[PDB]
């Protein structure tokens, strides 16, 4: 699923980049003033041994 | 003097003011944030 | 536990051998022992398997799992 | 963040510290899969969804409030130095709370060592500073600074 979702995401970005025009691209200071800075994902996995993570086989033995 | 400066003055007034407690990592981070 | 006359429903992780042996390596960062640290952690598997197949008691596993859950987070952090 | 709380002369220390971070990234990348170093840097520099990073902006801020009004150029040595006391215009910067050594140079000893190393760059502004400024700003950073200096000169 993820692969397919990403592939189509990659494909249309490969097209968007094609349309990029350095000659017309204008820069504004409102990005530094009115628009938040890019933030990469900061997900950290924890509590890996909750009962809900217990595999079915062991659950039955339990 | 410049429009860029104001654009910076506001940037500082946003990363300063606009700046899970039962978490194992969190609890450990604070126990260390005191020794320093 | 029985000897505590109800004072203790359990013992904290600092009194738990598996964690005592495991945390000691993490705390001292001992280089000669760093490739051994997973083996001491594996002791929980032995105890878990024993609680499920020999003692046949659910609460014993609940407590082992709850201890591992806490200790493993500390393991990753340190 | 350290650079944003110091004057322009501290940019040499910033560059050295960044290079240590780049090395740390390389050493870690042998065993772990991390975001590209440049991607990490631009994000921290707020230079991903914005044209000018924090470094470039702080360089200009310092030029405007410190360098231009407080420094004296010596054409024989090709270095700038600070003016006399009565003409020194102070502007208070918000201090930066130091973190654990591993978030800087690695240890207390290393922090001291490098701190002293870069102390030889705090009492003047010359080619070494300009060299770093060029590298960190790039064409786009240098251009905007020049454009902004013109506005300052025109204003005066």
């Amino acid at each position: 699923f993820r692969v397919n979702s990403l592939q189509e995401r990659v494909d249309r970005l490969s097209v968007s980049v094609t349309q990029l025009d350095p000659k017309e691209e204008e820069l504004s200071l409102q990005d530094i003033t009115m628009r938040k800075a890019f933030r990469s994902s900061t997900i950290q996995d924890q509590q890996l041994f909750d009962r809900k993570t217990l595999p079915i086989p062991l659950q039955e033995t339990y | 003097r410049s429009v860029l400066l104001e654009a910076i003055r506001k940037g500082i007034q946003l990363r300063k003011v606009e700046e899970i407690e039962n978490d194992v990592a969190t609890i450990l981070s604070r126990r260390i944030a005191v020794e320093y | 536990l029985e000897l505590t006359m109800g004072r203790r429903i359990q013992f904290p992780i600092e009194m738990s051998m598996p964690w005592i042996l495991t945390d000691h390596i993490l705390e001292t960062k001992e280089a000669s022992m760093m490739e051994y640290v997973l083996y001491s952690l594996d002791l929980y598997n032995d105890s878990a398997h024993y609680a499920l197949t020999r003692f046949n008691k659910q609460f014993l596993y609940d407590e082992i799992e709850a201890e591992v859950n806490l200790c493993f987070d500390q393991f990753v952090y340190k | 963040g350290r650079f944003e709380s110091e004057d322009l002369t501290s940019i040499v220390e910033l560059d050295g510290l960044l290079e240590i971070n780049r090395m740390t990234h390389k050493l870690l990348s042998r065993y772990l899969t991390l975001d590209g170093f440049d991607a990490m840097f631009r994000e921290a520099n707020h230079n991903v969804s914005a044209p000018y990073g924090r470094i470039t902006l702080h360089v200009f801020w310092e030029l405007n409030y410190d360098f231009l009004p407080n420094y004296c150029y010596n054409g024989s040595t090709n270095r700038f130095v600070r003016t006399v006391l009565p003409f020194s215009q102070e502007f208070q910067r918000d201090k930066q709370p130091n973190a654990q050594p591993q978030y800087l140079h690695g240890s207390k000893a290393l922090n001291l060592a490098y701190s002293s190393i870069y102390g030889s760059y705090r009492n003047f502004v010359g080619p070494p500073h300009f060299q770093v400024i060029c590298r960190l700003l790039g064409y786009q950073g240098i251009a905007v600074v020049m454009e902004e200096l013109l506005k300052v000169v025109k204003s005066l």
